[PDB]
RNA sequence: UAAAGUUGCUGCAGUUAAAAAGCUCGUAGUUGGAUCU
RNA sequence: AGAUACCGUCGUAGUUCCGACCAUAAACGAUGCCGACCGGCGAUGCGGCGGCGUUAUUCCCAUGACCCGCCGGGCAGCUUCCGGGAAACCAAAGUCUUUGGGUUCCGGGGGGAGUAUGGUUGCAAAGCUGAAACUUAAAGGAAUUGACGGAAGAGCGAUUUUUGUACACACCGCCCGU
């Protein structure tokens, strides 16, 4: 019984696939299979950011913000629940959910 | 006593349809079961072919139900298959037979050689499909009688076939699947266009389109 | 049932793209005086950006 | 019309569409609404032939008008722009208005309330009234259907194509169906206008309603 | 490769008579494919068919009238004797009131029962009902 | 689709319906056949001198014009090469395939494509024995192929 | 249809797509048999008189109803020749 | 022996029930486009 | 409890390159290749063709970047009562009792067993070909309702919070090897 069409992996018109290793686990995971999160937040958080303001030397100094690839594999993914179980209607449905307000 | 519901019961109560066939015309559904009595009478037959129980798994154990199989037919042209599944037995079967008798069709029988009399067998190779069960019916001289399984042999016998031919394939111990697969094999025979029904057809008044006046006063 | 006093359908000036005018001569009726041909637009983007 | 110059249609006729907007369609066509259309413009949006128009609401006339009674005519409209209108075209020809919701049943369920029989249906929306559509097929129910450029034609037999997104379309549609059922009847005559406008089929739309309200 | 025409013809054609085509276009076209067709609107199967002659192997556009069944091809072409026929008579045709089998005879392309009475056996071609 | 490739592609010529040659055309036959035997003689092959007729001179198709094919125009006048076109290309993309393959020996793919090309030169050179345009003892042998072509 | 005698043996003639020829059996609901009024050349009136047509479940499943009454009005004169 | 369309030429199967060679080339074998009254 | 495991510290072959062997993978789309026919829709990669209009090459064509289409191969996607199928699903897994386009390999209830033996290849590990005696009434596929979890009008038919199941005497289950 497959239970996916595209076999959980985004493989098309070709062999192979060079593995990478799970940012969690250190587990090797193909990469068109493995779950990807673009992470940019601030350096300093949400109080961090008045407590930071007022000792700068500069006027209106932009805080540097942190840019990360993130790599899963599935079992890390549904653990820290990035990731969840769907039924079987709703596992077709690939659009990424509504974060945009 | 019987008050119909529909526009047809109207009509066949107040005698303005001679015959079924006038129905079986203009491919009308039939929702009323004392129609299919005021026309065919007392020559419908009906037989129990099985009571199969079947198990719903619950918490607090099975839940059975019985499932009657009922085939019904006059011998002369027409046949029909009912399935009805109750709590209980009787019940099961008065449903069989009111659904077997509401979809009740007619067959064409045609000739194996020389056409001398009345038709005796099938027009021609005619094949039924339900699961994995085929049946295929073949024309037979006459005097050959029926050469099938003891399933299929009950609706060919209440169809009003004499002879034939049969071939079957597949699970046919499954005896729903192997009912449905001949009954559909028999309902194919008015389906098949053949070449003495090349001539075009000569439209005629719709029972609606007809008695609509005496259907506004009632 | 609330009817105006005039059609809101009467119009003294009905504005058609040019492919419409064509349509209209085709079928005989270019010389109505109600129409005004209007200069259609430019450019041609009438599609979402994908992304 | 089979060529008879009785049918034409009239410039008063091309006017009216014109300012409806009936021949303007969508930026989607359907592979089989294709033989309606005339051109695809700039900017997507394509446009409708209304003499073809003209023809397929003349033929759906001549099918309507060909049922002895009246009452065996069903009108539904599920959109708010096609209630007014469709009780409107039930008032003024003798047909069964079914406006709002349609109630899955009710041409196969023979126990309820609301159960019917119609001897044909006409529809504002295949899209939209794609329930009646289908339960039509069940109880041999011919369909006539007011399609668009991009429109299925799946159990639709007479398909008029004009535009059903704005109300004054829909509006104007309707009166002129009315109006050529009627003629054809032998009820109004076709030497003088009709006696009522085809405003009064159009969508009140509640913030027209306040406007108007707060005139006087 | 194409290796049988008459056999990729006669798919088109049931293929468009299943699905309520008015016509049909063949290509590449053959003067036995010509013949069968001839034999089929003999019948009234058919109608009528026009040939488009380019400078290739030509093509034909065939009119549909909705009265066929099925028609096929056998192959490999088997021979068959005057009295082998009632056997492929039986085997291929749905009853003994319609139906037609193709034979290649030395008198001609024909079917079964011109084959009777013309007393003569050939090789099976197709069939058509 | 292809010998040797999965590629099924399409891409070919159409000639028109029509074989007659066109009023604007001023050549003769006589003077189509000059044109042909002097570009063989500056060493062309027939296809070659084709595509030069059809570029420059107008000639869409010399069997229009001449009633002859190329070729036989070459073989009548005796200006024809020992061995067909095709043949010799072939042969000398093995040659060239070959000379490469030498010098880099781990170069599998220029293995598996000269197998390739050698098996289609086995396939024409057979078809040519069978039309005896080959005497039937001609061998394509490797270290012959550089003297062949 | 009839024996060697010529007598006609059958319960009933079944009616046939106008659009496929194909044969509308007892059970096909999604068949329509529909009536198109024709008018009088000179007022535009209604007759009294109609043309009949059939067309199967399977070609309105199809989406070709439509187009085929098209065709079928046009052939009997009902629809303008410069449609 | 039939039942066995469970040896299938008529007439079986090969995604998940038993099953298509890891892939390509290639001799023998099998098969082979129109056209001549 | 016990760890000869999972966890942590080191660490030998190996992991890297050259030359000779080995020919095995869930080497999978669990789906042989060639050819024909049979519904729509929107994208995408390559080549070509046509066409308003924005940009760069200071001007001009012309060529690049966009925009709107058409054709041909290619990787795929959505939808459909085309038709199939036990179903899951498949525009091929369709055009099959209305059974024949060409051709290659290959299966015949579950175990014993890919084991023994013979042959052959290899330095070895092993690769290819490949049984029988005997034993057994089922093993297995798809889907449904329950019970569990150290998880969050429509269907042939049973039947009509999500999810997984080899459980159904229903985890107090079933089941593997000494
Ligand atoms: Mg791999
Ligand atoms: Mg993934
Ligand atoms: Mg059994
Ligand atoms: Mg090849
Ligand atoms: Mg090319
Ligand atoms: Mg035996
Ligand atoms: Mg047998
Ligand atoms: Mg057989
Ligand atoms: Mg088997
Ligand atoms: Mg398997
Ligand atoms: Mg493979
Ligand atoms: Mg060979
Ligand atoms: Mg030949
Ligand atoms: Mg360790
Ligand atoms: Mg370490
Ligand atoms: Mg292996
Ligand atoms: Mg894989
Ligand atoms: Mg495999
Ligand atoms: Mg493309
Ligand atoms: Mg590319
Ligand atoms: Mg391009
Ligand atoms: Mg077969
Ligand atoms: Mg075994
Ligand atoms: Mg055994
Ligand atoms: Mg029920
Ligand atoms: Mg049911
Ligand atoms: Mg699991
Ligand atoms: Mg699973
Ligand atoms: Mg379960
Ligand atoms: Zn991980």
């Amino acid at each position: 019984t497959k239970k996916r069409r595209n076999n959980g992996r985004a493989k098309k018109g070709r062999g192979h696939v060079q593995p990478i290793r799970c940012t969690n686990c250190a587990r090797c995971v193909p990469k068109d299979k493995a779950i990807k999160k673009f992470v940019i937040r601030n350096i300093v958080e949400a109080a961090a950011v008045r407590d930071i303001s007022e000792a700068s030397v500069f006027d209106a100094y932009v805080l540097p913000k942190l840019y990360v690839k993130l790599h899963y594999c599935v079992s890390c993914a549904i653990h820290s629940k990035v990731v969840r179980n769907r039924s079987r209607e709703a596992r077709k449905d690939r659009t990424p959910p509504p974060r945009f307000r | 006593e019987w008050m119909p519901v529909t526009k047809l019961g109207r009509l066949v109560k107040d005698m303005k349809i001679k015959s079924l066939e006038e129905i079986y015309l203009f491919s009308l559904p039939i929702k009323e079961s004392e129609i299919i009595d005021f026309f065919l009478g007392a020559s419908l037959k009906d037989e129990v072919l099985k009571i199969m129980p079947v198990q719903k798994q619950t918490r607090a154990g099975q839940r059975t139900r019985f499932k009657a199989f009922v085939a019904i037919g006059d011998y002369n042209g027409h046949v029909g298959l009912g399935v009805k599944c109750s709590k209980e037995v009787a019940t099961a079967i008065r449903g069989a037979i009111i659904l077997a008798k509401l979809s009740i069709v007619p067959v064409r029988r045609g000739y194996w050689g020389n056409k001398i009399g009345k038709p005796h067998t099938v027009p021609c190779k005619v094949t039924g499909r339900c699961g994995s069960v085929l049946v295929r019916l073949i024309p037979a001289p006459r005097g050959t009688g029926i050469v099938s399984a003891p399933v299929p042999k009950k609706l060919l016998m209440m169809a009003g076939i004499d002879d034939c031919y049969t071939s079957a394939r597949g699970c046919t111990a499954t005896l729903g699947n192997f009912a449905k697969a001949t009954f559909d094999a028999i309902s194919k025979t008015y389906s098949y266009l053949t070449p003495d029904l090349w001539k075009e057809t000569v439209f005629t008044k719709s029972p609606y389109q007809e008695f609509t006046d005496h259907l506004v006063k009632t | 049932n609330y009817v105006p006093e005039v059609s809101a359908l009467d119009q003294e000036i009905i504005e058609v793209d040019p492919d419409t005018k064509e349509m209209l001569k085709l079928l005989d009726f270019g010389s109505l005086s109600n129409l005004q041909v209007t200069q259609p637009t430019v450019g041609m983007n009438f599609k979402t950006p994908r992304g | 019309s089979g060529a008879l110059d009785v049918l034409q249609m009239k410039e008063e006729d091309v006017l009216k569409f014109l300012a409806a907007g009936t021949h303007l369609g969508g930026t989607n066509l359907d592979f089989q609404m294709e033989q309606y259309i005339y051109k695809r413009k700039s900017d997507g949006i394509y446009i409708i032939n209304l003499k073809r128009t003209w023809e397929k609401l003349l033929l759906a006339a001549r099918a309507i008008v060909a049922i002895e009674n009246p009452a065996d005519v069903s009108v539904i409209s599920s959109r708010n722009t096609g209630q007014r209108a469709v009780l409107k075209f039930a008032a003024a020809t003798g047909a069964t208005p079914i406006a709002g919701r349609f109630t899955p049943g009710t041409f196969t369920n023979q126990i309820q309330a609301a159960f019917r029989e119609p001897r044909l249906l006409v529809v504002t929306d295949p899209r939209a009234d794609h329930q009646p559509l289908t339960e039509a097929s069940y109880v041999n129910l011919p369909t006539i259907a007011l399609c668009n450029t991009d429109s299925p034609l799946r159990y639709v037999d007479i398909a008029i194509p004009c535009n059903n997104k704005g109300a004054h379309s829909v509006g104007l549609m309707w009166w002129m169906l009315a109006r050529e059922v009627l003629r054809m009847r032998g009820t109004i005559s076709r030497e003088h206008p009709w006696e009522v406008m085809p405003d009064l089929y159009f969508y009140r739309d509640p913030e027209e309603i306040e406007k108007e309200e707060q005139a006087a | 490769v194409r290796m049988n025409v008459l056999a990729d013809a006669l798919k088109s054609i049931n293929n468009a008579e299943k699905r309520g085509k008015r016509q049909v276009l063949i290509r590449p076209c053959s003067k036995v494919i010509v013949r069968f067709l001839t034999v089929m609107m003999k019948h009234g199967y058919i109608g009528e068919f026009e040939i488009i002659d380019d400078h290739r192997a030509g093509k034909i556009v065939v009119n549909l009238t909705g009265r066929l069944n099925k028609c096929g091809v056998i192959s490999p072409r088997f021979d068959v004797q005057l009295k082998d026929l009632e056997k492929w008579q039986n085997n291929l045709l749905p009853s003994r009131q319609f139906g037609f089998i193709v034979l290649t005879t030395s008198a001609g392309i024909m079917d079964h029962e011109e084959a009777r009475r013309k007393h003569t056996g050939g090789k099976i071609l197709g069939f058509f009902f | 689709g292809r010998m040797h490739a999965p590629g099924k592609g399409l891409s070919q010529s159409a000639l028109p319906y029509r074989r007659s040659v066109p009023t604007w055309l001023k050549l003769t036959s006589d003077d189509v056949k000059e044109q042909i035997y002097k570009l063989a003689k500056k060493g062309l092959t027939p296809s070659q001198i084709g595509v030069i007729l059809r570029d420059s001179h107008g000639v869409a198709q010399v069997r229009f014009v001449t009633g002859n094919k190329i070729l036989r125009i070459l073989k009548s006048k005796g200006l024809a090469p020992d061995l067909p076109e095709d043949l010799y290309h072939l042969i000398k993309k093995a040659v060239a395939v070959r000379k490469h393959l030498e010098r880099n020996r781990k170069d599998k793919d220029a293995k598996f494509r000269l197998i390739l090309i050698e098996s289609r030169i086995h396939r024409l050179a057979r078809y040519y024995k069978t039309k005896r345009v080959l005497p039937p003892n001609w061998k394509y042998e490797s270290s012959t192929a550089s003297a062949l072509v | 249809m009839q024996n060697d005698a010529g007598e006609f043996v059958d319960l009933y003639v079944p009616r046939k797509c106008s659009a496929s020829n194909r044969i509308i059996g007892a059970k096909d609901h999604a068949s329509i048999q529909m009536n198109v009024a024709e008018v009088d050349k000179v007022t535009g009136r209604f007759n009294g008189q109609f043309k009949t047509y059939a067309i199967c479940g399977a070609i309105r499943r199809m989406g070709e109803s439509d187009d085929s009454i098209l065709r079928l009005a046009k052939a009997d004169g009902i629809v303008s020749k410069n449609f």
